[PDB]
């Protein structure tokens, strides 16, 4: 591999989260859908990137 | 869809007790304060109580202390009350209140 000088930024917008940091609450019916997301510190916050 | 099912008839005798149930669902049960009503016919409505499903406390009317006994269950999604050796005058009409979330009066 070979390297040319020609530089391309990129960027993300702010990327936001926010809901119940103990448990998610699901749908009373519906059994498989959340309502609010779990989310605290302690999730591996992994990113998946996709490049053109 | 939120819904409070009621059966709309119950025939009884005076001085035994009755067990007056009313269904949820559409909702999370365990997130509202629970109230009933009772309008003497050729009145208003009479307002005996507050319950929460989520610890179980409890709280009655002064009027009607002792008379009905404010207890539900979670398991199957219903509240009950229970009035204790009733009489002729509380021959009446019935319903469970639910308020919204904010909870200023009653909504359905």
């Amino acid at each position: 591999v070979s390297r040319t000088s020609i530089y391309y930024y990129a960027g993300s917008s702010r990327l936001l989260a926010v809901g119940n940091p103990y448990f998610s609450i699901k749908s009373p019916n519906n059994n498989k859908k959340v309502l609010v997301p779990k989310v605290s510190g302690l999730q591996y916050r992994v990113f998946r990137v996709r490049l053109p | 869809q939120v819904q409070l099912l009621q059966s709309g008839a119950e025939l009884v005798r005076p001085g035994s007790s009755v067990k007056i149930s009313c269904k949820a669902s559409g909702y999370v049960f365990t997130s509202y304060w629970m109230h009933w009503v009772k309008q003497r016919p050729g009145q208003g409505l009479e307002w005996i109580g507050q319950i929460y499903p989520g610890d179980g406390g409890t709280h009655y009317n002064g009027n009607f202390r002792d008379k009905a006994t404010l207890t539900a269950d979670k398991s199957s999604s219903t509240a009950y009350m229970h009035l204790s050796s009733l009489t002729s005058e509380d021959s009446a009409v019935y319903f469970c209140a639910r308020k919204i979330y904010d909870g200023y009066g009653f909504s359905y």
